[PDB]
Order: C-alpha cells, then sequence, then structure tokens
C-alpha cells in the first residue's frame, strides 16, 4: 500500500540507484525536491544515498544540512570544512560544535586554526575566551562590545571592582540594556551593594530570568515574600519550559535552575 | 566555614584566580583548617620555610592546646596536624630525603602517623611513606649492597634494624590494606616483605598482619604470587607459601588457574612445591581440582597439531643442522622429536592418523638414528631425505590442516560435555561462576606462523567464550599487562572529570597455558587495523599497498634508502597518498551519524589511553596487524604486547621509536585538527598519571615488571637474551676466568644465570629510570619535569617526527 | 673533466665534458650510490648504496671491478681519498667512522660517534681531520694515528648531515637537518682550529642537504631535497647569491668543478639540469638515472 | 511536596535517581504548572552515570539495533543489496496483515526462483485456513530448494494440524 515509510526510503534508494544506474531528469528533480522544504525524512534518505555513494550537491548538501538545524548535520558540514580551509566555514564549524557542545576538542581545533592557518579575530577571541584563554588577551585587544565580552570574562573572573569599571561603562552607555543587565548582575553578585543592584534590575528586561532571580533577590534584600514569590513561580515556569525543551548538556544547567 | 572552607579547598583545586581570590576572602573570613588553607595558598606561593614555619607554629600551638566540641575540634585538628607534618615533610622531601634528613623526616611521618587514628588512608600512603623509608633504607641497603666492597645483607639491614623500621611500616601496610595504594601498595609492600626476609621479627609480624588482613586482598597479584615459586630460603617463606596455599584454599576454583599453569610448567624444585600446592588443591574441594586438572590438561592436549608441530619444528631443526652443521645438536632436538615419536600415535585420528607417515618417518628416523649414531653419513643422508619427503607430505597436510575438529583429533576434548567451573578466565571475584556448554569439536585453526587455532566455548551462561591457541607466548606477561592496565583503569576509576570523560582499557582476558603457550580469545566484535583497512581499501577498489607501490615506484628499495632518500621518498609518496579512507571507514561505521561523532571521540580517547599506555610501557607493536579497533561502536585494540623496552632498542630491524603510532591522516582526519585536543585530553590524562600514583603505583607496577623467571623471561626477551649476546666479554674476570681456573665452573655452575639476571636487574633499573624520566619527568636533551605541556609537546613531536620514525621497516605500514 | 652522476635507478653513466650525454657502464645496481668519488688520479671510483663500498675504475672505461671495500656497516655517508690516495678516509652509516684507505685498498680506522658517521673529512693538513656525525659535535681525527677528537657542536639537537671542510685552512661550514647552515671561522692550523662561528644561515631553510664552498670559496652553495637551493657569496658575509633552478628533486650534490661558471646540479627529476654558476643556465640538462638522482663527480 | 518536606528531613539520591529521571521524563512528559512546581521542588555526573546504568537495565539491545537497522544491512553490505532488500521486506513481514505476508512470500520465492529463506522458514512457522492454504502453496514453492534444516521445523508445523494432505504429500515429494 500497508504503507511503510522506511520500507520505501531504502527501496526508494534502490530505485535511486537504478536511476543512478542521463538522470538529468533525476538530477534536477531531486534537486528541487531538496529545495522543497518529512523534510528530515527524505533528507536522511539522501544521507543514506550518499553513504552508499555520492549524490553530489555538495555545499547544497551543506546548506540544506544547516537548514535541518538538527546539528547531526554538523557532521556533513564537518566533511565540508574537511574539504577546504575556509576560515569562515571553519568558524561556522566552531560554533557548530558549540551547538554540539562537543566543542572542547573543536576549541582545540580552533587554537589549532589560529596556529595552523592565519587566525580569526572575533569568534577567535570569543571562543578563546570560552577557552580559559583570551582573557588578558581580550583585555589588551579591547584596550587596543568585545569589551563587554572581556567584561563577561571579568565576571568569569573576580574583581567586582573591575566589574565596577564595567559599571562605569554601563552608566556611560545605557543592547545597552542587555549589556548592562548581565554585567550589573555580575556586579551585584560581587558587590553586595543593593543600590547599584537596584539600578541593574531596573535596567534589566521584561523577560529577565536572571533578573527575576534578582527581583526576588531584592524583595528578600529587605522584606517582601510576595514579589519574590511572583518571581519565584514565574521564573520557575520559564526554566520549566527551558528544561521542557531538553545529562549530557542540561544536567549542570537545570541543576543551576533547581 | 568548613562549608566555605570546602569552597576554599575547591578554589585550591580550582584555577589560580578563584584560588587566591577565595583564599584571601575566606582568610579574611580555631581556623586551624583555615590555617591549613592559607598554608595551601602558601604551597601555591611555594615559600618553603614560611610553610615550615607556620606549620610547626600551629603544630606547637595545638601541642600546647592539647598538651601531650573544642575537644572534637582538636581531634580533627590533630588529624590535620599530623597531616600537616606529612605535607610539609614531603614538601621538603622534594629537595631532600635521599639518605640523610629523611630519617628525621620519616620520624615526623611516623610521628604524624603515631598521632593519627586518622585520615590515615592518607597516612597509609604515609605508612607507605614509612614503607618508602624502609625503601630508601633498602635503597640505602641497596646502596650498601652495591657498595659491599643472604645473611650478609640480612645482618646489614639488621642491627638497627632497617628491618625493625620496616616491620613497623609492614604492619601499617597491612593497616593500609585495611585503609583502602590499594592492591598496588598491597602487592608492593607484599613482595617487598617476601624479599625483605624471613627473620623472626619479620616472621612474627607478617604472620600476624597477613593473618590479620584478608584473603581476596592477596587474591590479586596471585600471578605475582606465583612469580615467587621456589623460595631460596624456605624459612618462614616456606610457611608463607603455606599461607599462599592457605589463601588459595579460599575460593581456589575462583581462580586455581595459576596453580594449573605452574603445574604445567616445570619449575623443578618449585614444581615440586607446585605439586605440594596441588595436593592442597587436591585436598580442598579435590573434586573441582580434578575436573579442572582435566580441563587444563585437555587444553594442553589440544595444543599444536602434534605431528605437524613435530614436522615444522623438525624442519627448522634440519635447517639448523644443514646450515652451519648443527646436526647432533639439532638432532638432539630431533631426539625430542623422537621423544615426540616416543609418545606414539596417542590421540584419536591425529597422532593416530599420523601413525603411517609418522611410523614410516620413525623407521626412517630410526634408520636416521642408527647410522648417524654410527658416525655420521649414511643416516645423515637418510635423515635429511626422509625429513624432506615427510616435509613435503606434511606440507600438503598442513594446507589441509587448516580445518580443525576435536573428535577427529583429540576427541578426549569432546568427551567433556560439561564441567562445574568453566568461567573461561571470567574470574570475577564475586560472580555467578559459569560451567561450560563447551563447544563444537570443530575449531577454527588460525592462519599464521603460529596458526593459533581458536574457538568460542559455550558456557553455562550460554555465552561462548572465545579462546585461542597461543604457541610460545607469555600470557603471564600479558596477565601482567592487563593487570597494569587495571591499575590504569583503577586510576581511571580514581580519575577526575577525566572520569567524566572516562575511557578505560578493556582488558581481553587470556589464560596462560604452558611454559611457552597460552589461551587467548577473540575479542568483542572488532576490526584488526591492518585487516579491516586492507579490506576496505581493497573494497575501495584500489591497490592494497599503495605504500609498497609508491615505494617501488619511487625507487628500487627503501632498504638502502638514506635518511635523505627515505625522507624524500616518504614525502613524495605521502603527497601522492592520504588517509581519508580511515575517516571514511568511520563514515562507514558512522551509521546513525552520531556514531561518526561519538565513536570519533571513542577512537580519540582510544588513541589517548593507548598513547599513555605505551609511552609508559613501551611495547609499540607498530604493526597495523598489531593494531586493532572494534567492530562495535568501537575502541582501539592494542594487543599482543611484546615488552617494555624499545623495539628500537631491541632492534636489530629498523630504528622505530615513537611514544604513539599514528597513521597520519587516519589519526588526523579522525577528528578535526588531529588529536589537537584529543591528544591534549590525552595530555591531561597522562598528566594525572604523571602525578597520581606516578610515584607509588607506577613504581609498583615497575616492580611488577621487575623480578623473576617468567617476568625475567618477558624482560629477557625484551632485550632479548640474544640481544644480550656477546661482548668482550667478561665483566672483568669471566673471560680469563673461564680458563684453567676451571673446571670448577662445571663443579660450581650456578651463575651463569645470576650474572644475566643481574643484567636483568640492570636493564630493569634503566627501565624504571626511563620511567622516572617518563614520569613527571624527563627525556630529551633538556628535562625539567617538562610536566604536562612540554612532555605532551615533545611527545607530540615524537609523534610528528619523523621519517626516522617512518624508518620503521614494514611494521610502520605508513 | 670526466662527468657522471648516480641515481636510485642503480645505474650510472659518464656524461661527456660539455655534452652531458652520459656514456659509461656504472652499476650501483644491487644498490644506489650514496656519495660519488673518483680517485686523485681518477683511477678508481668508490661508493656504497648499502653496507659495502664498491669501486669501479675511473681510469678504465666501465670497469666493474676496481675495488671492493667492506666497512662499518651501512651506506657510507661520505668518504675522503687523501692527496696520497693511499691512506683514505671513509665514514659510514654504522654510527662509527671506519675509513677505508686505498692502501691495498686497505681499511683501518676507528672513529666512534653518537650517530651514523656523517662525513669523512680532512683539515688544512690532509693528514689532519675531524668527524661530525649525524648526532653532534665534530670529532678531530688524524691520519692512521693520534685520532680522538676535538668537540665542535654547532647545535645540541639538529643532526649534522656531514662534516664539511674544503681547503682554506681557516674556515668551518656544514649542512644539516637545520636548513640554516651553521658555519664557523677556524684558526690557522694543521688541525687545531678553534672555531669562530659565522652563523646558521638558511638559503633553503627546509632540510638543506648539500653544503659546498666555491672553488675559491668566494661563493657557497646549499642544495636541498625541498627542490629549493640558493647559492650564497661566501666572499662577503656568505651573501645569498644564486637561487638554483630545479624541479622537485633531491640534490646531495651541488658543485661546479672546472667552472664556478656553469653550475652542475643533482635532480631526483631523473634529468639533472646544470645551471650557470655565474648567473644561471641549463647546461646539458639530463640524467643517466631513469628514476632520478642525487650524486655527481669530476675527473 | 511530600518529597519536599522529605528533603527537609533528608537527601535522596539512591534508586530514586532513576525514578527522578523517569520523573524528570514524566515531568517533561506530563508538563498546568503542576510538573513545573514539582521539578521546581526536585531540589550530577556520578548520578547521571548510575542513572544511565539503571536505564541500561530499563532498555537496551534491539531498539538501538533497530535504530541501527536494513540500513544495517547495507552498512554491513548489488546481488547482496537486492537480497538484503528481500530480507528487509521479510523483516517487516514477520513484523498484522497476514495475506500481505502471504503474497509477500509468494513473490519472494518467485523472485528467489537462501539464508533468509531459512529465517522465513521460521517466519512461515509463526503461522484462518487461508493461512494453511497459502503456506501450503508456499511449501510447494520451497520445493525448489533442499533442506537441510527446514526439515525438522517442517515436520513440526506438519504435526499441527494433520486438506493439507496434498501439501504434505508435496513435502514428501520434495523430500
Amino acid at each position: 500500500c500497508s504503507g511503510l515509510a522506511g520500507i520505501y526510503y531504502p527501496l526508494a534508494r534502490e530505485l535511486f540507484n537504478a536511476s543512478f544506474a542521463q538522470y538529468q531528469e533525476d538530477l534536477i528533480q531531486s534537486l528541487c525536491a531538496a529545495l522543497s522544504s518529512t523534510l528530515l525524512n527524505l533528507v536522511e534518505f539522501m544521507e543514506h544515498d550518499d553513504k552508499p555513494l555520492p549524490i553530489s550537491i555538495s555545499t547544497l548538501g551543506e546548506y540544506a544540512q544547516r537548514c535541518h538545524a538538527y546539528a547531526k548535520a554538523l557532521h556533513y558540514k564537518e566533511l565540508e570544512f574537511i574539504e577546504e580551509p575556509s576560515t569562515s566555514t571553519i568558524e561556522s564549524l566552531i560554533t557548530i560544535n558549540n551547538q554540539l557542545h562537543q566543542t572542547d576538542a573543536a576549541i582545540g581545533i580552533l587554537k589549532h586554526a589560529q596556529q595552523h592557518h592565519d587566525l580569526q579575530l572575533k569568534e577567535t577571541w570569543y571562543e578563546k575566551l570560552q577557552r580559559w584563554d583570551d582573557a588578558l588577551n581580550a583585555y589588551n585587544k579591547r584596550e587596543a562590545e568585545v569589551t563587554i565580552g572581556k567584561m563577561r570574562s571579568l565576571h568569569a573572573l573576580g574583581e567586582w571592582d573591575q566589574l565596577s569599571e564595567l559599571a562605569a561603562d554601563k552608566w556611560a552607555s545605557s543592547e545597552v540594556k542587555r549589556a548592562i543587565a548581565p554585567l550589573a548582575a555580575g556586579a551585584a553578585w560581587g558587590l553586595a551593594q543593593w543600590d547599584r543592584v537596584e539600578q541593574y534590575i531596573e535596567v534589566m528586561k521584561p523577560q529577565s530570568p536572571d533578573k527575576a532571580f534578582f527581583d526576588a533577590i531584592l524583595c528578600l534584600h529587605r522584606n517582601n515574600f510576595e514579589k519574590a514569590a511572583e518571581h519565584i513561580f514565574s521564573a520557575r515556569d520559564l526554566l520549566v519550559t527551558e528544561m521542557s525543551a531538553l545529562y549530557n548538556r542540561a544536567y549542570g544547567v537545570v541543576v543551576r535552575t533547581q | 566555614m568548613k562549608v566555605w572552607i570546602k569552597f576554599a579547598n575547591l578554589c585550591r583545586k580550582s584555577g589560580r584566580l578563584g584560588l587566591a581570590q577565595k583564599t584571601l576572602n575566606t582568610l579574611l573570613e580555631a581556623p586551624p583548617p583555615v590555617v591549613y588553607a592559607q598554608l595551601k595558598y602558601m604551597w601555591a606561593t611555594g615559600s618553603q620555610k614560611e610553610a615550615l614555619n607556620h606549620l610547626i607554629s600551629f603544630t606547637s600551638r595545638m601541642a600546647h592546646d592539647l598538651g601531650l566540641q573544642h575537644h572534637i575540634e582538636d581531634y580533627t585538628k590533630l588529624l590535620a596536624r599530623c597531616f600537616l607534618k606529612q605535607g610539609e615533610w614531603r614538601v621538603s622531601l622534594q629537595p631532600n630525603w635521599r639518605l640523610e634528613n629523611p630519617d628525621a623526616i620519616l620520624g615526623s611521618y611516623l610521628l604524624a602517623t603515631h598521632f593519627d587514628k586518622t585520615w590515615y588512608k592518607a597516612w597509609h600512603n604515609w605508612a607507605l611513606a614509612n614503607f618508602e623509608v624502609t625503601s630508601s633504607l633498602t635503597q640505602r641497603i641497596k646502596d650498601d649492597k652495591v657498595p659491599p666492597t643472604l645473611n650478609a645483607n640480612d645482618n646489614f639491614p639488621p642491627e638497627l634494624v632497617q628491618r625493625h623500621v620496616v616491620p613497623a611500616i609492614k604492619g601499617f601496610f597491612h593497616s593500609i590494606a585495611l585503609s583502602q595504594s590499594s592492591l598496588q601498595d598491597t602487592l608492593r609492600l607484599l613482595t617487598l616483605w617476601f624479599k625483605f626476609g624471613g627473620i623472626p621479627e619479620a616472621a612474627q609480624a607478617m604472620h600476624e598482619g597477613f593473618g590479620l588482613i584478608k584473603i581476596d586482598n592477596w587474591l590479586e597479584v596471585i600471578p605475582q604470587l606465583i612469580s615467587r615459586i621456589h623460595q631460596p630460603n624456605q624459612t618462614v617463606s616456606r610457611s608463607l607459601l603455606s599461607l599462599l596455599a592457605d589463601l588459595g584454599k579460599a575460593h581456589p576454583q575462583a581462580l586455581v588457574y595459576p596453580l594449573t599453569v605452574a603445574i604445567k610448567s616445570d619449575s623443578v624444585s618449585r614444581q615440586r612445591a607446585a605439586l605440594s600446592i596441588i595436593d592442597k588443591m587436591r585436598m580442598h574441594s579435590p573434586k573441582l581440582v580434578n575436573q579442572a586438572e582435566l580441563v587444563s590438561d585437555e587444553l594442553i592436549r589440544v595444543a599444536v597439531l602434534w605431528h605437524e608441530l613435530w614436522y615444522e619444528g623438525l624442519e627448522d631443526a634440519s635447517r639448523q643442522f644443514f646450515g652451519e652443521h648443527n646436526t647432533e645438536k639439532m638432532f638432539a632436538t630431533l631426539e625430542p622429536l623422537h621423544e615426540m615419536l616416543k609418545r606414539g600415535p596417542e590421540t584419536l585420528r591425529e597422532i593416530s592418523f599420523q601413525n603411517s607417515f609418522g611410523r614410516d618417518l620413525n623407521d626412517a628416523y630410526e634408520w636416521v638414528l642408527n647410522y648417524k649414531r654410527t658416525k655420521d653419513i649414511n643416516n645423515l643422508n637418510q635423515a635429511w631425505d626422509i625429513y624432506y619427503n615427510v616435509f613435503r607430505r606434511i606440507s600438503r597436510k598442513l594446507p589441509q590442516l587448516q580445518t580443525l575438529d576435536l573428535q577427529h583429533v583429540s576427541p578426549k576434548l569432546s568427551a567433556a560435555k560439561d564441567l562445574e567451573l568453566a568461567v573461561p578466565g571470567t574470574y570475577h571475584a564475586g560472580k555467578p561462576i559459569v560451567r561450560i556448554t563447551h563447544f563444537e569439536p570443530v575449531f577454527t585453526v588460525i592462519s599464521s606462523k603460529q596458526r593459533p587455532r581458536r574457538v568460542i566455548i559455550k558456557g553455562s551462561d550460554g555465552k561462548d567464550y572465545q579462546y585461542l591457541l597461543k604457541s610460545h607466548e607469555d600470557i603471564r606477561q600479558d596477565n601482567l599487562v592487563m593487570q597494569l592496565f587495571g591499575l590504569v583503569n583503577t586510576l581511571l576509576q580514581n580519575d577526575p572529570e577525566s572520569f567524566q570523560r572516562h575511557l578505560n582499557i578493556q582488558q581481553y582476558p587470556a589464560i596462560p597455558l604452558s611454559p611457552k603457550t597460552g589461551l587467548l580469545g577473540w575479542v568483542p566484535n572488532s576490526d584488526t587495523f591492518h585487516v579491516l583497512i586492507r579490506e576496505h581499501r581493497e573494497a575501495s577498489k584500489i591497490p592494497l599497498n599503495i605504500e609498497h607501490r609508491i615505494m617501488l615506484q619511487m625507487a628500487p628499495d627503501y632498504d638502502n634508502l638514506t635518511l635523505l632518500q627515505k625522507v624524500e621518498v616518504f614525502t613524495y609518496a605521502l603527497d601522492n597518498t592520504k588517509g581519508q579512507d580511515l575517516y571514511k571507514v568511520l563514515w562507514l561505521k558512522s551509521r546513525s551519524s552520531e556514531s561518526w561523532l561519538d565513536r570519533r571521540t571513542t577512537y580519540t580517547r582510544s588513541l589517548a589511553v593507548m598513547s599513555m599506555v605505551g609511552y609508559i610501557l613501551g611495547l609499540g607493536d607498530r604493526h597495523p596487524s598489531n593494531l586493532m579497533l572494534d567492530r562495535i561502536t568501537g575502541k582501539v585494540v592494542h594487543i599482543d604486547f611484546g615488552d617494555c623496552f624499545e623495539a628500537a632498542i631491541l632492534r636489530e630491524k629498523y630504528p622505530e621509536k615513537v611514544p604513539f603510532r599514528l597513521t597520519r591522516m587516519l589519526t588526523y582526519a579522525m577528528e578535526v585538527s588531529g588529536i589537537e585536543g584529543s591528544f591534549r585530553i590525552t595530555c591531561e590524562n597522562v598528566m594525572m598519571v604523571l602525578r597520581d600514583n606516578k610515584e607509588s603505583l607506577m613504581a609498583i607496577l615497575e616492580a611488577f615488571a621487575y623480578d623473576p623467571l617468567i617476568n625475567w623471561g618477558f624482560d629477557l626477551p625484551t632485550h632479548a637474551v640474544m640481544e644480550q649476546t656477546g661482548i668482550d666479554l667478561p665483566l672483568a674476570n669471566p673471560s680469563e676466568l673461564l680458563r684453567k681456573g676451571v673446571i670448577s665452573v662445571e663443579d660450581a655452575a650456578k651463575m651463569e644465570l645470576q650474572q644475566k639476571a643481574e643484567v636483568r636487574n640492570a636493564r630493569a633499573t634503566l627501565v624504571l629510570k626511563r620511567i622516572a624520566d617518563k614520569l613527571t619527568g624527563n627525556d630529551f636533551p633538556r628535562c625539567q619535569e617538562l610536566s604536562v605541556p612540554d612532555q605532551v609537546d615533545k611527545l607530540i613531536q615524537q609523534a610528528t617526527s619523523v621519517e626516522n620514525l617512518c624508518q620503521h621497516y614494514i611494521g610502520w605500514c605508513s | 673533466v670526466i662527468l657522471a652522476s648516480a641515481g636510485y635507478d642503480h645505474t650510472i653513466r659518464f656524461w661527456e665534458a660539455l655534452t652531458g650525454v652520459c656514456s659509461r657502464t656504472i652499476q650501483h645496481a644491487d644498490s644506489q650510490v650514496n656519495r660519488l668519488e673518483i680517485t686523485s688520479d681518477k683511477k678508481y671510483l668508490a661508493a656504497a648504496g648499502h653496507l659495502h663500498v664498491r669501486l669501479y675504475d675511473i681510469r678504465s672505461n666501465n670497469p666493474n671491478p676496481v675495488s671492493s671495500f667492506e666497512g662499518h656497516k651501512g651506506n657510507v655517508t661520505s668518504i675522503a681519498f687523501q692527496q696520497e690516495n693511499r691512506w683514505m678516509v671513509s665514514s659510514s652509516e654504522d654510527g662509527t667512522i671506519k675509513v677505508w684507505d686505498v692502501r691495498s685498498p686497505s681499511v683501518q680506522r676507528n672513529y666512534k660517534h653518537n650517530a651514523p658517521v656523517n662525513e669523512v673529512a680532512i683539515h688544512p693538513n690532509q693528514g689532519e681531520l675531524i668527524s661530525c656525525d649525524q648526532d653532534g659535535n665534530i670529532r678531530i681525527w688524524d691520519l692512521g694515528e693520534n685520532q680522538c677528537t676535538n668537540q665542535l657542536t654547532p647545535e645540541d639537537n639538529t643532526p649534522l648531515q656531514s662534516l664539511s671542510v674544503a681547503s682554506d685552512g681557516s674556515m668551518l661550514v656544514a649542512g644539516n637537518n637545520k636548513g640554516n647552515c651553521y658555519v664557523w671561522r677556524m684558526p690557522h692550523h694543521t688541525d687545531a682550529s678553534t672555531l669562530e662561528p659565522v652563523t646558521k644561515f638558511k638559503s633553503h631553510t627546509k632540510y638543506i642537504t648539500r653544503v659546498l664552498l666555491s672553488a675559491d670559496v668566494k661563493n657557497l652553495a646549499t642544495c636541498s631535497a625541498d627542490h629549493t637551493a640558493r647559492v650564497w657569496n661566501i666572499e662577503d658575509n656568505y651573501q645569498l647569491e644564486t637561487t638554483l633552478d630545479g624541479h622537485q628533486r633531491w640534490v646531495w650534490d651541488c658543485a661546479f668543478s672546472a667552472d664556478s661558471a656553469y653550475l652542475v646540479t643533482a635532480c631526483s627529476d631523473h634529468y639533472v639540469r646544470l645551471w650557470d654558476l655565474s648567473t644561471s643556465e641549463i647546461v646539458r640538462q639530463y640524467g643517466g638515472h631513469h628514476k632520478g638522482a642525487v650524486c655527481v663527480a669530476l675527473n | 511536596m511530600p518529597l519536599i518536606i522529605d528533603t527537609f528531613q533528608d537527601q535522596s539520591n539512591s534508586f530514586k535517581r532513576g525514578a527522578a529521571l523517569k520523573a524528570l521524563g514524566q515531568l517533561a512528559a506530563s508538563s498546568y504548572p503542576e510538573l513545573l512546581g514539582v521539578l521546581i521542588n526536585i531540589l550530577s555526573q556520578n548520578i547521571r552515570r548510575e542513572t544511565v546504568r539503571l536505564i541500561g537495565i530499563l532498555g537496551a539491545l534491539d531498539p538501538y539495533k533497530h535504530r541501527e537497522v536494513d540500513v544495517a544491512l547495507l552498512m554491513q553490505g548489488e546481488e547482496y543489496y537486492p537480497t538484503v532488500v528481500i530480507g528487509v521486506l521479510m523483516k517487516i513481514l514477520k513484523d498484522s496483515i497476514h495475506h500481505s505476508t502471504v503474497i509477500q512470500a509468494i513473490m519472494h520465492i518467485f523472485q528467489t526462483m537462501f539464508l533468509k529463506q531459512i529465517i522465513p522458514g521460521f517466519i512461515l512457522v509463526m503461522h484462518p485456513p487461508s493461512l494453511l492454504e497459502l503456506y501450503f502453496q508456499q511449501l510447494s514453492v520451497l520445493i525448489s530448494i533442499v533442506k537441510q534444516h527446514i526439515r525438522p521445523h517442517v515436520t513440526e508445523i506438519v504435526d499441527v494440524i494433520s486438506l493439507t494432505i496434498i501439501s504434505v504429500i508435496e513435502s514428501l515429494s520434495r523430500a
């Protein structure tokens, strides 16, 4: 007809082989078929095809792979970056493994890239800072935005005073919202001062899980259970959705939630 | 505090910034533990006598406090106090403790240890400090024995004693067993003891302690137990062998194997002792002893194809004769072949079937016996001729011999349908020990120089346990191998988030069989590197060797290839080639495509652990044959370990030394930039190794490699004894001392072997030396430690370089 | 001015003077030839591909059997026939230098090293010399006597490809795994020569192989298997002079014998293109080796 | 909430880990901020691992291989590929609409006109009267080849039930 999908797909591949056995017809047909955009079903079918032997549409494969977003594509794209030395595609791969959170070794390959072929700048500093590295580096280079990133490292670092400098920047430039929010959060963490904190949270965001935490933190900073309760339930629900999306990643993260 | 203090110790383990930060923070806040904290921050600073100062300061502080809640606070603080004593003790011991100060040092240790009631699993290591005091003492006794220019060394160690000191740390070593080191320091102190001596102090003390400790403790190292066979001084060592059979009696059939093996091998006097222990076995639950005896003996029965073994062996024997005129010497081996002939057509349709040929040959052999025993010539002809014809016939049979079955060979094997204890090396201490469903009489004859026939024997659990013939191989060596590998995997279990990264070496069990023999098994579904590769690459529809191809293409031979010639050659070929096929096998194995990822990490870590393992232990076996991986989601199989020492150092053929072996783009394309982080991960691991147990357990396993005839066999072979062959060659005397000052050499004899074995101890000394270099550490023109970053780096270079590496002949399979 | 080269093709033939057309029967076969050397009178010419030195007469046209010299086991890395051409230096891959003198062809020498003996050398006094292996510091060795060492180490790591001494009487120079060649200034001695290091100078920084001073040593040359070679002017500060045009090749031979005008080369390309040492050229570009070569000689 | 005050009196870990995981899954599954407040009240490495062990006890083997599956064949795997197809079809077949499998096997042998057949021996053995008819004909198809090992099973099915008289007659014919 019983209609069986998997039955078809492999069989469809056998047929695809028979076609592969001008098929310019097949060529364009399947091409546009890919262009159709269920999706991952036939996508994977194609993957199987390739696995037996190449169906081509190389960087097309790469593209549609990205389109899948499923991050298993990161393998296909790996093969892509496996082909040439594209520092761009390289970076893409870096962030890809970041998505994969296999990214430790990939960061190895990143430091390698800066070592092997030339080097990058932005994602370079960003990832090297994701690595324990880049810190004094981002410090000088910014001394030479990215400064907000170095500030994020300062948060990762100690020196809530350095964070107070970043806070001077916050007053200076106040996006400016998002920037200040995470930052001044870090500050209030370091700096027990409730006032700068007040400024912070005030400046934070309509949906602000961290500053929900801060909201309640302030309610607690003096008295009120109530607003704190609000923040509690609400942010609880937010993180609830978050985990609901989901270790193997989130264990630590959700653990942080709990 | 102790909360936030725990946060502080965390900070200590944690990187610098947080370390010093939280340090200062919490320091600012009986902060005796915080004393220890800031102290740790000082170790972070590294000020020697600042440390020592405040250390002794709080020491005397608490001394006054406790004289000689707040009470319990002081109990804990006491533990920490002694702890401190040891901590600073080691801290200075860095600079120190060769001879000298260590005495006092050790005292403090013991002092601290005396104060302990404790963390003293920590002070187990400090009881292992005291034991290492007994070591440095023994080393000082090794210093005295070296400069002595075994009652001599006995009295030497005595009279204080260092043995008196020793027995203390021995009982505390048992106490350490009680603490957890673990099996490592266990066996360590154990052999340390047996070798120490049997004297009255030692005798009584060890009697109590060993008596006071456990069995299953002693259960491990049982191979190393057997490694002691004939105790030169029966003494209390005799009684210790008694203790050996005693512990043995407990769950003997849980192993009992070593018994069987030692029985199989002829230890002579020690084989008589083996018969004694056999009696013990033939005593305790004697039935299982019998069944097992049957099992082992039946294995030994299977063995080689008998007449075939005799045939090939005699082929090499006549090779020996004809070449160089060995003759009678080789014919003495033929006499053993006659002894094999003297066994007659024993088995069923094997030697039985072999009768005719064998009978005829035997007649010819008898005909070869007669006139060669007359003087030479007639039967010197008849021998070579009959052996030639029989060589042809048996050559024909040998091809036909590819098939294997028990009933038509030694049906006695087939005769056993089931036996109580099978567990074919399963050997889980606690277990559901399995009986056997045995297997089909038909077996799989391996194809090799050994042609090491194999099967998988269905058990009571219905799980067929792959077994394999091993012709002239030390599974003991291998036993030790998986053992050290278990020390490894212990550290793995002992590991850090590396253990969250955890990858451990799967240890293929292999049963030893005979003095030269063994029982292997086919691993979990696997792909031999060379095999699998050759398959896929050929199934890639392309020349198996593009290597020998691009080679011969490049020039006539790599044999005469100079460093240059070989360099440019390897270069050009490399250019022509690439290893993406490997990565494409990954891609072939990739199914579900997350397999590509995961298994990439798998093989990555595989490579890592391998690297650590070898770089430690040598034994590269660059053969992609020797190389293997898993048909499962997979891990690398590095098996069949020849020995510690460099095959380079060994060789003879080719100069191959690298800590690892990496098919270039195989390794590379395996993940991203090849082993950038992967080998960096490896660096982390090997660093932990290089830290943790790098002293104690490392040296312990070293000692394992160190010592006697089976092990002395692997290590001899590590040279080999043939590479230990001739020289000037006295040490001083022995050349001119083999002169008319003889024949007493024939009357005395003995060493001989203590000379070679002294050299064994020498090579061992050098080995461990190379371990200390290896561990923590040094190598190359400079040393430092070089620690993680460097020792990893130079490792990586050693991996990177060179054609000199690639100069490995035919075994590199570049 | 007889001309020939030796390939991994295992067969060699003598190139004519300006023709470069190689005609002779010279068989490295059973092996390659490592170095290439004729006699002082160009009587016999000996080389070793593997483990045995083999002389085929330079004076006689394609004699197979000039001499056969057993020695320290390996392809002899380099060797020196003295002015005497009786006592003759030889260095082998064996790890220790054993010189085969021409005496019967009689060989007695022992010079130990920490690696394969890289080259057999001679000092301003032919009876004087030194030995620098693929290991490390040069070891001074005299003629049939008084030979132990004087250690000269250009580096603590890089393998020294050869011990290189031309006739100056003040000089030092070499080639190695470095690719940047460490050279020194020797004193005036038979052999004493306290070195006055010049520098490690990269012409081809990747594996500089053949290191040869010019005829007057006013120039200098470094050949590499990197297919990269750049001549220098040794007259002034070894100032880099002539990039040597070559295909992908291994040149263990870079020289100009009777010229210092036209530059003879060594190509793994199987055709050796000889340049003009003065500027550049292709001078009788060809080879006898079907596969390719690094080698050359002169007579 | 009970678990909450329990926590007030204790820490959990233990077997609850697995449960919690299920619960987590359940929380994920049943997510009303019921489950919200719940996991909120739930209140990692080691535990993770041990949980992977317990779940390894909870599920294993076939589903993995099923996810590894056919595609599996080709992985391990022309002639072969086609045969593998056959096997796949058969796999689903045994894996219901009976007559489907009937015609399946029919054209299966027809096309065969093997190993898989042996497996399919057992398949047919799995077994209304239509079954009997079709399968009888199928045996007649099997009359092409020679058991070997189909024989005993053949006898087995032949027993129950002993119409099919002609079928078995043909079995002996094929004997």
